[PDB]
C-alpha cells in the first residue's frame, strides 16, 4: 500500500511526496531513490 | 379524466380509477413493488382486463424493450407482434412492436386502418432507449393520432378517413407474433384517458413519473448497493475506466464496439472496464438501495481484492488522477464520497462530490474525466484519467444543468435484456 502510495505520486509528476511516503514506510533515502529511478 | 389506471398492489395488478374494470393477471407475468411487469413469450403470460360516437382518448405507459440478439436480427428488423390488443367487431386499437419501432394502431368499424409510431436507431454508439425505460404517450382526437416519447411529440398521423373506432374491448396485454423465445417486455403504469392529452399535461406527468427518492441506473432500475455496476460518463460517452497496468490510477480507453458486419447494427460494447460496487461508509445488507445525497465508498475489484477510489487530500492544480487502490486508512487521502443528482429534469446521471467526512461543510472537487501530461517517449503529448476536478464544483451551479458534462455518471449492471 506505502508502495502504491509512492508509485501513486510519481504517476502524479510529484517525485518529493513519492520520497515522503516511502521515508515513512519507513526507508533509506537512498534505498528509496533507487526505488523511484526505478519505477 | 382518467378511465383506466392499471397499479401494483399486493402480487397483482387492480384498477384503480374507480371505474371498478376487471383484472386478470396469469401466471406468465412477473410483477414486483415498482410497479413494473413482464410480458414474456410463454403463453400464459398475459394480462386480461374487462373494463365496464367519436371520442378522445389517450394511453400512456413505460416501456423497456431489449436489444435485439445480434445473431437473430433480420426477424428483429422484418417480425411484427402485438404487445396490447384492444379490439372488439375487429375494431380497436392495438400496440405493436417490429424491431426498433413501436406502433399505434387504429381500427374502424369497416376495417380501415391508420398508424403512428415511434422508431429510434439500432446504429447510435450509445442508445437513449434500447433496453432503457422511456416514456410513452398516445393521444386521439377528431382529427388526429400523436406518439410523445418522454413528454416530447414525435409523430403524427391524420385519421380523419377513418371511421368510428370501438372502445369498450377487452385489453389483452399478451406478446403475439412471430417472436424469438428470449423475447420480452417490460411495461409499467399503465393509463387509459377520456381526453386528449396536452402536450403540457404529458411532460407534467413525464416529469412527476420520473420522480422517486432513489437513484436509477443506466436501464431505469432502481441504483443498488453490492451490486457490481460498469460506469459510463454522459460528457464522454465511449469512454470507460481500466485500473492502468503498473500504475494506481484510473486510464480512459475507448469503447469497444460491435465487430461483425450485420448492416443493420451499431453499438460500443457496455460490459467493460472495471466492475464497480457502490458501498456504504458504514458497513452489506438486504435490497439496500441507494438514495440522492447518502455518503457512500465507490469500490472495485482487482483479482478477487476490494480495492476503493480515492482522492489526494492536497492536490496542487484544479483536477488531479484519482488514487485506486486497496481499501486502507491513510493520512493523505480521502475516501467518502456523496452520490448526487443536480439536474432538476428526469435524467439517470448521477454525481460523486468527494467530502472530507460526513459531517463537513467542505466541497473537495467532482469525480470525472480530464487529460494529463504524458512525460518520456510518448506517442501521445496527453492522455484521459478518471479524475477529481475542482472546476465542476463551479459547474455544477450553472443552470439548466448541463445534462452532457463530464461530471455526470450512469451505472451499467449486467442485464438479461443488453448481450454484446
Amino acid at each position: 500500500f506505502a508502495e502504491l502510495k509512492a508509485k501513486f505520486f510519481l504517476e502524479i509528476g510529484d517525485r518529493d511526496a513519492a520520497r515522503n511516503a516511502l521515508r515513512k514506510a519507513g526507508y533509506s533515502d537512498e534505498e528509496a531513490e533507487r526505488i523511484i529511478r526505478k519505477y | 379524466n382518467i378511465i383506466l389506471n392499471l397499479r401494483y398492489k399486493d402480487n397483482n395488478l387492480i384498477d384503480l380509477s374507480g371505474y371498478g374494470a376487471k383484472v386478470e393477471v396469469y401466471d406468465g407475468v412477473e410483477l414486483n413493488d415498482k410497479n413494473q411487469f413482464k410480458l414474456t413469450s410463454s403463453a400464459n403470460s398475459k394480462i386480461r382486463v374487462t373494463q365496464n360516437v367519436f371520442l378522445d382518448f389517450s394511453v400512456s405507459f413505460w416501456i423497456r424493450i431489449p436489444k435485439y440478439k445480434n445473431d437473430g436480427i433480420q426477424n428483429y428488423i422484418h417480425n411484427e407482434y402485438t404487445i396490447i390488443n384492444c379490439m372488439k367487431n375487429n375494431s380497436g386499437w392495438k400496440i405493436s412492436i417490429r424491431g426498433n419501432r413501436i406502433i399505434w394502431t387504429l381500427i374502424d368499424i369497416n376495417g380501415k386502418t391508420k398508424s403512428v409510431f415511434f422508431e429510434y436507431n439500432i446504429r447510435e454508439d450509445i442508445s437513449e432507449y434500447i433496453n432503457r425505460w422511456f416514456f410513452v404517450t398516445i393521444t386521439n382526437n377528431l382529427n388526429n393520432a400523436k406518439i410523445y416519447i418522454n413528454g416530447k411529440l414525435e409523430s403524427n398521423t391524420d385519421i380523419k378517413d377513418i371511421r368510428e373506432v370501438i372502445a369498450n374491448g377487452e385489453i389483452i396485454f399478451k406478446l403475439d407474433g412471430d417472436i424469438d423465445r428470449t423475447q420480452f417486455i417490460w411495461m409499467k403504469y399503465f393509463s387509459i384517458f377520456n381526453t386528449e392529452l396536452s402536450q403540457s399535461n404529458i411532460e407534467e406527468r413525464y416529469k412527476i413519473q420520473s420522480y422517486s427518492e432513489y437513484l436509477k441506473d443506466f436501464w431505469g432500475n432502481p441504483l443498488m448497493y453490492n451490486k457490481e455496476y460498469y460506469m459510463f460518463n454522459a460528457g464522454n460517452k465511449n469512454s470507460y475506466i481500466k485500473l492502468k497496468k503498473d500504475s494506481p490510477v484510473g486510464e480512459i480507453l475507448t469503447r469497444s464496439k460491435y465487430n461483425q458486419n450485420s448492416k443493420y447494427i451499431n453499438y460500443r460494447d457496455l460490459y467493460i472496464g472495471e466492475k464497480f460496487i457502490i458501498r456504504r461508509k458504514s458497513n452489506s445488507i438486504n435490497d439496500d438501495i441507494v438514495r440522492k445525497e447518502d455518503y457512500i465508498y465507490l469500490d472495485f475489484f482487482n483479482l478477487n481484492q476490494e480495492w476503493r477510489v480515492y482522492t489526494y487530500k492536497y492536490f496542487k492544480k484544479e483536477e488531479e488522477k484519482l488514487f485506486l487502490a486497496p481499501i486502507s486508512d491513510s493520512d493523505e487521502f480521502y475516501n467518502t464520497i456523496q452520490i448526487k443528482e443536480y439536474d432538476e429534469q428526469p435524467t439517470y446521471s448521477c454525481q460523486l462530490l468527494f467530502k472530507k467526512d460526513e459531517e463537513s461543510t467542505d466541497e473537495i472537487g467532482l469525480i470525472g474525466i480530464h487529460r494529463f501530461y504524458e512525460s518520456g517517449i510518448v506517442f501521445e503529448e496527453y492522455k484521459d484519467y478518471f479524475c477529481i476536478s475542482k472546476w465542476y464544483l463551479k459547474e455544477v451551479k450553472r443552470k439548466p444543468y448541463n445534462l452532457k458534462l463530464g461530471c455526470n455518471w450512469q451505472f451499467i449492471p449486467k442485464d438479461e435484456g443488453w448481450t454484446e
